């Protein structure tokens, strides 16, 4: 009580942190955390060794959706922002079809359904 | 402290200093002047901070004057004319001057030969004089003066008279420099030079120096002067001193019942029609009741508003503006805990609210506890708040601001001495 | 959170002393490792900071 | 049934645009070019680096420019010398050309896909009655962001489908019903 | 020459920060500093360039 | 930082700032010119030092 009420909870010496990797599980990264010695809520934590421990991997997964870039004939390739990208969902852009045989229908002032529904402009 | 004296902050990388930041109002280099809510003033001969008049129905008369003014300096003789930009007529001017005490300039008095069309204008400005006695870069007032307020006559007898809107705290013992710029080759100016006749008498001479204490300068780019030792303009300087109280009246005036009982709910001393409103009525439902304001002047005051017509709208205007400095980057330096320093003098019906923002400006918060005020000198009061901004973590952004707003266009408040500074506690 | 905008947990529980912090890259074996652990200041450590304090002031002066 | 990249040019003269499938259910997405005019954006302390936009699907930036009072230019900055547009997110000035100085403010104008909130930028209504009814994306609301003219709008919603049974009866006198393909 | 790896931040396109905190002496006090930088090429068009040097020393 | 944009120093018995020492490239006045090994050049303006040409 009196060590918390002086001077609160310090470390002393010690509790470094090293990465290692060692393969206990491929879904987590061991660390190491040196010996050392610290007063915790005025109690003394005097630790000989060094302590292992292991931390999950990251796997949560951020949406980019509608991440637009102008297409240009010169230059075909087109970058993405994110970095490490898992998957593309979608990829949609505008394309011109050329000379495209269609049926007439039977009923005169009718409908004849174009190969592609996604159509905006004859 | 130190830093506020420093005035200076380089444009791609600046180096800055950890967990402070000041503001002298000597130069634009700590100010975000492109900031869409930057509407403020400097005043670099006082080291202040102020708002200008913005514009954005009946006249008014200015009865009792908010000061008086004397002519203390006046060089009377001439003999010649010199264009005002000699050095590029086909096929800039400046006068020194100094007082000996702490004097209160509100206008100047020229006097011009001959001006160009309607459309031409000339810029006036006051700059200072550096230590090798020539003009500086640094410009304490400007105005513009277009062809109609500039008066000429053929025997020097016309003085145009020119008001700034903020008047010019001259310092005893220092130099300083009128400056005439214009770009029209159609402008010219009365000179006295010694030994010539004089216009209106030549049989008299220029005898001794024409001012003493003041040279003639020419210039091709208001940069680069030519001294004049033996010639200095036609001119005059009027000092001001304010008094206790001014008063404006307005010439006479929806249904009247109705009417006076709706202006007199809004015309008191505490809504935007700041002082002591009054006004006299006739009976039988004549329309013409007669308006009065009475309130406290000031060191401040605006000659040009003083000297300007009034109408109960340019009156009456309430001014808007704020400061805005450079966003710092307190990336190295976290902080919770913010120190905020500032003077400010606040006439009645003026507001200085400050402000800070830890996003870049994208949202701006408010300090909930009351500043601890500690006087400074008769008009100027020092405004401090110590507060804890974050209870817990630290930011790692700072960006100061200072809103200033007006109930009427006459009374503005003023700062100075502003100092920031933050901790980690 | 994106490796630009992510922060370390906040708590303020007094129970529980801080050592460090370990950031893990997005699908990677590497890991970030800092200590940010409270340390003591012996009076040998306070006497030196106040003679850095009395070089700040000379300095001032 | 899914429709998705559902296209219909927006025409300034017409807000109302129309959706094939009669029985609707939900829009999942309504997006559309929106341009965006007198962004404040704050410089970076970093000399040529980048400011962050504050919508991150910009794919084009028309106007850089500085204020001191409304209406006048200060500085226009040239696109391709003085700054880029990097990942359709920040405006670069990696290029060797001028910039802005530390910790000022400036103006950005550009273009962006919007996704159109219900309610907000656009109202949904209805027409008809049993099958000829049919639902319309009005973009009705004034402060909400319409459309660039003679550009594309694309439409992701569901709607329900139908389904054909057909009747049997066994030697057992029991009848009973196959349910076919929706 | 110090032994410790100087950590970078960028300040521009051209200009890197490199900072350096290393306890020169394990034990005992020096009295005395000079500061030095060392600058060499390898050919005559590509040269370096410094700027902003700043030195501090600390007791601890 | 501040100390940075000095750049000027006495020639006999100065008075300098204890444990601190930094050089704005502004002046030669924090300069040894006269060392055997001094060889880089100014540029005032940009506050910045490098090389010059040198023949053999």
């Amino acid at each position: 009580e009196r060590t918390y009420d002086e001077s609160g909870s310090y470390k002393v010496n010690g509790f470094e942190l090293f990465s290692e990797g060692n393969a206990e599980d491929d879904d987590h990264v061991s660390v190491v955390v040196d010996a050392g010695k610290a007063y915790v809520k005025g109690f003394k934590v005097d630790k000989p060794v060094s302590t292992r421990i292991s931390v999950p991997k990251s796997y949560d997964l951020g949406t980019a959706e509608n991440e637009s870039t102008i297409f240009n004939k010169s230059n075909n390739s087109i970058s993405l922002a994110n970095s490490p990208v898992k998957e593309i969902r979608r990829v949609t852009g505008q394309v011109l079809i050329e000379k495209e045989r269609v049926t007439r229908g039977a009923q005169g002032d009718g409908q004849d359904f174009l190969s592609n529904n996604t159509a905006f402009e004859i | 402290v130190n830093a506020l004296d420093d005035g200076a902050m380089e444009g791609q990388n600046p180096l800055t200093l950890r967990s402070v930041f000041s503001e002298g109002f000597i130069s634009l280099d700590k100010a975000d002047i492109t900031h869409p809510d930057f509407g403020i003033v400097f005043s670099f001969e006082d080291a202040e901070a102020t708002l200008a008049y913005t514009e954005a129905h009946i006249w008014g008369r200015l009865i009792s004057a908010p000061f008086t003014e004397e002519r203390t300096i006046y060089q009377g003789q001439a003999s010649e004319t010199l264009n005002v930009n000699p050095y590029n007529i086909p096929n800039p001017l400046a006068q020194s001057f100094q007082y000996d005490e702490n004097r209160t300039i509100s206008s100047l008095g020229l006097y011009f030969a001959s001006k160009g069309d309607k459309q031409s204008n000339v810029v006036i400005q006051i700059r200072g004089m550096g230590d090798q006695g020539y003009p500086n870069k640094t410009i304490y007032a400007e105005t513009v003066m277009n062809a109609d307020d500039i008066k000429v006559s053929n025997n020097a007898s016309a003085e145009t008279r020119v008001y700034f809107d903020d008047p010019m705290m001259a310092e005893g013992g220092k130099e300083y420099a009128i400056v005439i710029i214009t770009e029209n080759s159609d402008y010219t100016m009365w000179v006295g030079t010694r030994t010539k006749p004089k216009i209106d008498k030549p049989n008299e001479v220029i005898s001794g120096n024409p001012y003493l204490q003041g040279v003639l300068f020419s210039s091709s780019n208001a940069s680069t002067w030519t001294p004049h030792q033996n010639s200095d303009l036609k001119f005059g300087i009027y000092t001001s001193k304010f008094n206790e109280t001014a008063t404006i009246e307005f010439e006479p005036i929806k249904l009247i019942l109705d009417d006076m009982a709706s202006s007199t709910t809004f015309d008191q001393l505490k809504w935007e029609p700041i002082g002591n409103y009054q006004d006299l009525d006739v009976l039988g439902l004549a329309r013409q009741v007669k308006l009065r304001a009475t309130f406290e002047s000031n060191r401040y005051i605006s000659p040009l508003m003083s000297s300007s017509d009034l109408t109960f709208t340019t009156f009456l205007t309430e001014l808007t503006g704020s400061y805005v400095g450079r966003a710092i980057d307190m990336t190295e330096a976290p902080y919770n805990t913010v120190r905020f320093s500032y003077e400010a003098f606040l006439p009645k019906g003026t507001k200085v609210v400050p402000k800070y923002s830890a996003d870049d400006g994208k949202t701006w918060k408010t300090f909930t506890k009351s500043p601890t005020t500690t006087r400074a000198n008769n008009e100027f009061t020092r405004y401090v708040i110590d507060e804890k901004v974050k209870s817990s973590g630290t930011n790692t952004k700072l960006q100061v601001r200072l809103d200033l707003s007006t109930e009427n266009s006459f009374l503005r408040p003023r700062v100075r001495r502003l100092m920031v500074t933050t901790r980690d506690e | 959170n994106i490796m630009r905008l992510v922060t370390p947990p906040l708590n303020t529980d007094p129970e529980n002393l801080q050592l460090g912090t370990v950031t893990v890259l997005p699908d990677s074996d590497e890991a970030v490792c800092i200590s940010f652990a409270i340390t003591r200041l012996s009076m040998e450590d306070l006497q030196k900071v106040k003679t850095r304090v009395d070089n700040l002031e000379y300095n001032q002066a | 049934g899914t429709a998705e990249n559902e296209s219909t040019i927006f025409n300034k003269s017409n807000n109302s645009i129309s959706l094939a499938n009669s029985p609707v259910k939900e829009i999942r997405r309504v997006t559309g070019q929106v341009l965006i005019e007198k962004e404040r954006v704050t410089r970076g302390a970093q000399g040529d680096g980048q400011d962050f936009l504050s919508n991150n699907t910009a794919f084009e930036i028309v106007k850089v420019w500085t204020e001191t009072s409304p209406g006048v230019t200060t500085k226009e900055y040239k696109q391709g010398e003085d700054f880029r547009l990097t990942d359709g997110q920040t405006i670069d000035w990696s290029p060797q050309g001028q910039e802005p100085s530390g910790g000022t403010s400036y103006y950005v104008s550009y273009k962006y896909n919007k996704r159109m909130e219900a309610g907000k930028d656009y109202e949904v209504t209805t027409q008809g009655e049993g099958l000829s009814k049919k639902w319309y994306i009005n973009f009705t609301p004034s402060n909400g962001a319409k459309p660039i003219d003679q550009t594309v709008v694309l439409v992701d919603y569901t709607y329900y489908l139908a389904r054909k049974d057909s009747v049997f009866i066994n030697k057992y006198g029991d009848i009973a019903i196959l349910p076919g393909e929706p």
